[PDB]
């Protein structure tokens, strides 16, 4: 509703960078707010691909921003008989952020990882890996749980049962208040998808650089399935966390699946150990329903409501035809011990290939008016198929169905404004929570300041 | 398999010094070195892993440094829980290998032995054997060299030696000798004697008895 | 006695027959000052109007091309008629409705392209050995139904990219089943192999000529070819007067739209043309493969028909998919493709039995109503559709279209066509809302209080500002 | 925390067989390697293999192919280490090991499984006084402990009393059976004014002798 629309600001990185991918809030230690951004194509050292990370400071006028540095370099470890290798060329990183208490995580999902044992190899393979840094201090850290050093003939010998070599660990993050890291990784299991977690402290003490394997003791991994349903399922796609089953001293895992069940696509909800409490099936094959997730409370009950998008929904039109625009699911949470019901409210999208739902950004209380908001990205639509951002207000039923609020790409076409949304953070200290937007087809992020309802 | 050379084989040191063990490899191992400490009569304990890097709970003043065939535990300032034995070991390669060990041990001024020879017992003669022991209590340092002559003629076959571990008190050694012979062989000579060679003295400590005699 | 068009009380020719399709107007001088010019067509000339001063629009409906339905689609080239009347002229007054027919007809011996596209990965190694012989085959039983028969074939497995693409060690690139005790050919994406070609030797011969390659999980990039299949039209081959068919065959689930983002691939697919003259998919490792509705867009905008030659293991998954790309044929493959012959001829009789009316910009004022006639002689009312039918057949349709008061334009044009057919009925709408006295207007009329006014059609209208 | 509690010492014959167990304590034995090394005090430590007992995949040291037999069941949380066609030269301690953070290294260590190999029957020791030879000012007396198996036994004088100023030495192996001899240092008016008694206890015989250092 009250986002100026008028006065934006603009932070840029190189070109074809693909600065704004990802992005996120960081407060330091001093609680002063600057902006992640992630660009996972920012050229390495050698002139090759490989990503990067800015941390922007907050300016009214933006501009350019310093680098996050993190090693790029491919490393080799002559351990144990073998020989351990990582590749970073094309790795990505920068292809998700996040932001926890002083500490960043930036993820390369496509970095790669290969075993040497003679002449038998486990396979060059992207595992994933994240790079997590404190600013203030210059400590740095590694994580990268699907890293193994198993010979790939055992593989073959005992059917591809968990198989982690290409996790892409990193494809999407979240960290919980108490601070746990939690990675999704699409293509664990053998395209299955799994999840890892750990503390973000265990993970800073238990790094040491260059020995490339090495155990995180307090980490949890999910599990390998010989049911159908989970093949190919991606299982990990997107991640968020909330509270869904009444105990506050548990927080539970809520994790997209898009392609589950022959492309039906699901998102479940689960508990810190990784079982399932419930399970949202999609509604349309191919709709790629879990592509997004939001956990966020809109109706003010204090019970976290859940949002899904499903960017490539083909809503029915006259004459038997259908038309992808895309749908968002709004999910709102029972009192008391109840399964996830039938959907609250259904927002479908209006232009023909949007991809409405490919973004869903809590905004906090975007108007001060006591229920929490979303931002919902349609990075292909508009009139102009530039990009929009659709605001939609919480209300005592759920949301509303209609948008309080639209902003239209500021940016030339094909920039995919609105392919990463973040909001419910107060940047320049106002009092009224704010957005920002990534375009990554442009190398841009712009930032809207919230201002008093007219 | 890879040699590991580990250097000095032990060291006589003080509280508060500052020591530096050695281990060299019979090739590169890259930093994939660990460095292990065995209290007496305990278990073994992890100090350092991959080259320099502390295990978890260890003091700061060990410190592990090297490269490529060559590294080196160092310890600042010796405590007293730090004298006990120290290993090295490589994992660049399976099987893995071991150093020869390396053993901290007190220093102190040195101290000439106090020789004490036995003539068997009544009780022992009457059931067939014969055995002549030898004390040589708290003497520094540990390199000591006893030697046994019946008749003033040397014997080595059935010589039984026992050392003790630096004695938590004074910080010196003993060792016992004993010889076993039959009885019938036991009276076949009269002189029995026990020769201590220690760095004390230019001249060997001698006690001695002779049979049927005293 | 007085009726809607006399007690509405009208005041102008324009007024009059906006009131109702049956009422007239006169525009003769001599006429009572209480009698009304705005009655009956009957009520006027019984009132002693002038003939030649009576407005009186009827909406009719006259055809302006007639040519005859074709008995053999075979011969002439896009002389072929499956629709007639291929255009009318209607003409409507406010309100009104008029009625007109349209015939279609199945044409016997109709031009059919077959472009096969064949799942080239390991998993079909062995159903490419049964196919070495099916363009003769296939020829052999097509040969029955059509005089004009072309096919083609291409081949696709995966985006050769990591890590769909095994990647280690370097042979592997070159020959990915190395570490097996096989050779097969380095990872394509999806390659054009034969233009459709009415010499159906070089099809067996190709197809001899094919062999398999292998990537890494199970689902395939089937759906990146079907695009370029459909999109390139000239290097494809397909005719502008033929049945266009698009055989694809797999054994396993397809990637879908989105799916690229395991391989760092964000770029959605743009629907262009992308195959060289080297054959190969270029944008395959930097374009995302094609949502559904992307996919639908371009069978629908090339005339393709799409058949889902599966196997019984993932026959549910592509008729699920059939239901969303409307005018899709499934059948059921066997494990080898042995039955790949018999399934294209019952997807072709099952395309052809269907024929499904199609209105393109038809103005928002004209609604209109259908009355099908499928089987014998049968009419079936609010239908625009008919099913069961066979090559050669022929039904039709009673067609009603009712205007909404008058446009302000006063012609349009909007066209009737079976969907897939060539040949459409075009339907030129005039709409006779004036009378032809108002051509001849006397604009600041002596009779018209003192110049003030307008003398048309008899009256006298108050003048343009007034 | 983690910990490694292996079992009892074992006293087994020539030929036979020993299994030797490893706990995981405080966490999974699924997690990490666990190795199994071999210490004497002579040749020193040596490696004998891994175990990954999350899939139960082996490595071995070909010096130890064929006695060790390396194995994990992760029910009860622990790994084995079982030896064959045992010998004099099996006589060792043996250790399990598992990483801390390094896929790897060796940095926590079980304290230790003692293992002797020996056709030995329980034979009680033969405790026999050690009176000197017939000045100084210091005396010293002695006490043989000869021909006993299995270890340990306990050694004291005057039953306790007499603590300060003894030498016990360590236990030697003697042919199939072990000796052990015990010094005790006091002034010239102690001793023979004051009895002094040499007691031994031998729990395995179950005895307890006990012999008065006579003059001669
Ligand atoms: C291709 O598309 C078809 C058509 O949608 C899919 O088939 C459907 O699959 C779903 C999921 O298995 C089925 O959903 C279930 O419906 C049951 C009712 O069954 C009746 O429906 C028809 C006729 O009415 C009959 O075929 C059938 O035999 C029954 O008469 C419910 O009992 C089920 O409920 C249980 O499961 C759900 C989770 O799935 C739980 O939430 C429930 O609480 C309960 O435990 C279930 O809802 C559906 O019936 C199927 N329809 C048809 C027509 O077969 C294919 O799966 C799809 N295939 C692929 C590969 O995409
Ligand atoms: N974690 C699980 N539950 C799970 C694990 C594995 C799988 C899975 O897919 N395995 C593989 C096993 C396999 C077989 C042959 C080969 O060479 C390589 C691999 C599988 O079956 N393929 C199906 C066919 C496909 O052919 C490739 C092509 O067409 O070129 C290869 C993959 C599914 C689920
Ligand atoms: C389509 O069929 C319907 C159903 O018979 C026709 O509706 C009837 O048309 C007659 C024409 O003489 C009227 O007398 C009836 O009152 C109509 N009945 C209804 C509307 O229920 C309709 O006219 C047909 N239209 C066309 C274009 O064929
Ligand atoms: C309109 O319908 C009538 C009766 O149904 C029919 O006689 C007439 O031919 C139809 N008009 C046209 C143009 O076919
Ligand atoms: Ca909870
Ligand atoms: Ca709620
Ligand atoms: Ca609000
Ligand atoms: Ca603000
Ligand atoms: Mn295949
Ligand atoms: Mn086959
Ligand atoms: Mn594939």
């Amino acid at each position: 509703l009250n986002l100026d629309p008028v006065q934006l600001t603009f932070y840029a990185g190189p070109n074809g960078s693909q600065f704004g991918f990802s992005l996120d809030f960081h407060k330091d230690s001093h609680g002063r707010v600057a902006i992640v951004v992630g660009a996972p194509r920012t050229l390495g050292p050698s002139q090759e691909e490989t990503g990067g990370v800015f941390l922007c400071p907050w300016r009214a006028e933006g501009g350019q921003c310093p680098s996050l540095l993190f090693d790029l370099r491919d490393e080799t470890r002559n351990v144990g008989s073998q020989t351990l290798q990582t590749f970073k060329a094309r790795q990505g990183l920068g292809a998700s952020v996040v932001s926890w208490s002083d500490v960043i995580v930036a993820c390369a999902p496509w970095q790669h990882w290969n075993v040497l044992e003679k002449t038998e190899e486990a396979e060059k393979t992207p595992v994933g890996s994240c790079f997590l840094a404190q600013p203030e201090s210059g400590r740095r850290a590694e994580y990268s749980p699907c890293r193994g050093n198993t010979l790939s003939r055992i593989y073959v010998e005992n059917d591809f049962s968990w198989d982690k070599r290409y996790c892409e660990a990193g494809f999407s993050s979240v960290v919980t208040q108490a601070g746990e890291l939690v990675l999704g990784a699409p293509g664990g299991y053998y395209f299955l998808g799994l999840l890892a977690q750990a503390p973000v402290a265990d993970i800073f003490s238990s790094y040491r650089p260059g020995i490339l394997l090495w155990h995180v003791s307090s980490q949890s991994l999910s599990f390998d399935s010989s049911n159908p349903e989970y093949f190919d399922g991606y299982w990990g796609y997107s991640v968020a966390v909330g509270e869904f089953d009444g105990d506050l001293n548990t927080t539970e895992y809520v994790v997209g699946a898009p392609t589950w069940s022959w492309t039906l696509g699901a998102v479940e909800i689960l508990d810190s150990y990784y079982q399932r409490l419930h399970r949202l099936r999609g509604e349309q094959m191919a709709s790629y329903f879990g592509h997004s997730v939001a956990v966020t409370d809109v109706n003010g009950d204090g019970r976290h409501d859940l949002l899904v998008g499903a960017p490539l929904y083909m809503e029915s039109r006259a004459d038997r035809k259908l038309a992808e625009v895309g749908r968002v699911y709004l999910f709102l949470q029972p009192r008391g011990p109840h399964a996830l019901g039938a959907p609250s409210l259904l927002l479908t999208g209006t232009q023909l290939y949007g991809r409405f739902g490919s973004a869903i950004a809590p905004l906090g209380d975007l108007d001060r008016d006591g229920y929490n908001d979303i931002a919902v990205a349609a990075p292909y639509g508009g009139p102009s198929g530039r990009g929009q951002v659709l605001v939609f207000l919480g209300q005592s039923e759920g949301l509303r169905s209609r948008p309080s609020q639209v902003l239209d790409s500021p940016f030339p076409t094909g920039s995919a404004f609105g392919f990463s949304l973040r909001g419910a953070v107060d940047i320049d200290d106002n009092g009224y929570p704010d957005l920002i937007v990534g375009a990554y087809g442009a190398n841009q992020v712009a930032v809207y300041r919230a201002q008093p309802v007219v | 398999d890879i040699l590991m050379t580990q250097s000095p084989s032990s060291m006589s040191v003080s509280l508060g010094d500052t020591v530096s063990i050695t281990c060299h490899a019979s090739q590169g191992i890259s930093s994939n070195i660990g460095w292990l400490q065995q209290k007496p009569g305990k278990s073994f304990m992890g100090l350092i892993y991959y080259g320099t890097n502390l295990v978890d709970g260890v003091p700061s003043r060990f410190s592990g440094s090297g490269s490529g065939a060559d590294y080196s535990l160092t310890i600042s300032s010796l405590d007293s829980e730090d004298f006990a034995d120290y290993y090295c070991v490589q994992y660049a390669q399976l099987p893995y290998t071991f150093g020869g060990g390396t053993k901290l041990e007190i220093k102190r001024a040195d101290a000439a032995p106090t020789v004490s020879i036995f003539p068997p017992s009544s009780e022992q003669l009457t059931s067939g054997g014969a055995s002549v022991v030898c004390f040589l209590n708290n003497f520094y340092p540990k390199d000591i060299n006893v030697k046994w002559k019946i008749d003033g003629s040397e014997r080595q076959n059935g010589v039984l030696n026992s050392w003790t571990d630096q004695d938590s008190k004074d910080s010196t050694y003993s060792m016992s000798s004993t010889l076993t012979l039959t009885k019938d062989e036991y009276e076949r000579h009269n002189s029995y004697t026990c020769e201590a060679t220690h760095k004390t003295s230019t001249s060997p400590i001698v006690k001695s008895f002779n049979r049927n005699e005293c | 006695g007085p009726n809607i068009c006399t007690t509405r009380g009208v005041s102008s020719c324009q007024q009059c027959l906006a009131v109702s399709p049956m009422c007239a107007w006169c525009s003769d001088e001599a006429l009572p000052l209480g009698s009304p010019r705005c009655d009956l067509k009957e009520n006027l000339l019984k009132d002693n109007c002038a003939p030649e001063s009576i407005e009186f629009p009827v909406s009719e409906a006259r055809v302006l091309e007639d040519r005859p339905l074709s008995d053999k689609g075979s011969g002439d080239s896009s002389q072929v008629t499956q629709v007639s009347p291929q255009r009318i002229a209607l003409r409507l007054r406010p309100d009104d409705s008029k009625n007109f027919s349209i015939q279609v007809r199945q044409v016997e011996d109709y031009p059919v392209d077959i472009y096969y596209l064949m799942d080239l990965s390991y998993s079909m190694k062995d159903d490419l050995w049964s196919i070495q012989n099916l363009g003769t085959k296939l020829a052999t039983q097509m040969r029955k139904l059509t005089s004009n028969l072309r096919i083609g074939f291409g081949a696709f497995v995966d985006k050769p990219v990591s890590p769909y693409m095994y990647i280690s060690p370097p042979e592997a690139l070159e020959n990915p089943c190395y570490d097996m005790k096989t050779t097969c050919l380095p990872m394509f994406g999806y390659k054009h192999v034969l233009t459709l070609t009415d010499q159906v030797t070089r099809f067996n011969e190709e197809v001899k000529k094919q062999s398999v390659s292998r990537n890494r999980d199970a689902p395939e990039g089937g759906f990146d070819a079907i695009m370029q299949a459909t999109v390139c039209d000239e290097k494809i081959g397909w005719r502008n007067d033929a049945s266009h068919l698009l055989v694809f065959t797999t054994d396993a689930k397809t990637h879908i739209a989105l799916d690229g983002r395991l391989a760092g691939i964000v770029q959605p697919n743009d629907g262009q043309c992308h195959v060289g003259s080297d054959n190969h998919y270029s944008a395959s490792t930097t374009m995302d493969y094609p949502s559904l509705g992307l996919m639908t867009e371009k069978l629908s905008q090339k005339n393709i028909n799409l058949i889902f030659a599966v196997t019984e293991n993932v026959v549910n998954l592509y008729q699920n998919y059939s239901e969303l790309i409307p005018g899709t044929t499934v059948g059921v493959l066997s494990m080898d493709s042995s039955n790949v012959l018999q399934l294209i001829v019952d997807a072709y009789g099952k395309i052809r039995s269907k024929v499904e009316l199609e209105v393109r910009d038809l103005p928002e004022e004209l609604s209109l109503s259908f009355n099908a006639t499928c089987l014998n002689n049968e009419v079936i009312p609010g239908l625009k559709s008919c099913m069961g039918l066979k090559i050669g057949d022929t039904v039709s349709f009673s067609i009603e279209a009712k205007v909404r008061g008058c446009p302000q334009e006063k012609e349009k044009s909007f066209t009737i066509k079976p969907v897939g057919f060539k040949d459409s009925l075009i339907v030129q709408v005039t709409f006779d809302c004036d009378c032809a006295c108002q051509a001849q207007a006397e604009p600041n009329s002596h009779r018209c209080n003192n110049g003030n006014g307008t003398f048309e059609c008899g009256v006298c209208r108050c003048g343009p500002g007034w | 925390e983690v910990q490694l509690q292996q079992s009892g010492a074992e006293l087994v014959k020539p030929g036979a067989s020993v299994k030797l167990s490893c706990t995981a304590s405080g966490f999974n034995i699924k997690d990490t390697y666990v190795h199994w090394v071999k210490q004497r005090p002579e040749q020193g430590l040596e490696w004998i293999g891994r175990i990954d007992p999350a899939n139960g995949y082996t490595k071995y040291d070909p010096k130890f192919q064929g006695k060790a037999t390396i194995t994990a069941d992760t029910s009860s949380n622990t790994a084995y280490l079982q030896l064959s066609s045992l010998t004099s030269e099996d006589t060792a301690v043996y250790y399990c090991v598992r990483p801390l953070y390094d896929y790897y290294a060796m940095d926590y260590w079980g304290q230790g499984t003692s293992v002797t190999v020996s056709s030995a029957k329980t034979t009680a020791p033969s405790v026999y006084p050690l009176a000197p030879v017939c000045t100084g000012s210091s005396v010293t007396l002695g006490c043989l402990v000869k021909g006993y198996f299995p270890e340990p036994v306990t050694l004291t004088w005057n039953s306790g009393s007499l603590s300060s100023g003894v030498h016990t030495f360590p236990a030697v192996l003697q042919s199939d059976l072990y000796t052990l001899s015990s010094s005790v240092t006091v002034t010239s008016s102690t001793w023979p004014s004051q009895s002094i008694t040499c007691n031994v206890a031998h729990p395995a015989s179950s005895t307890k002798v006990d012999k008065k250092i006579e003059p001669r």
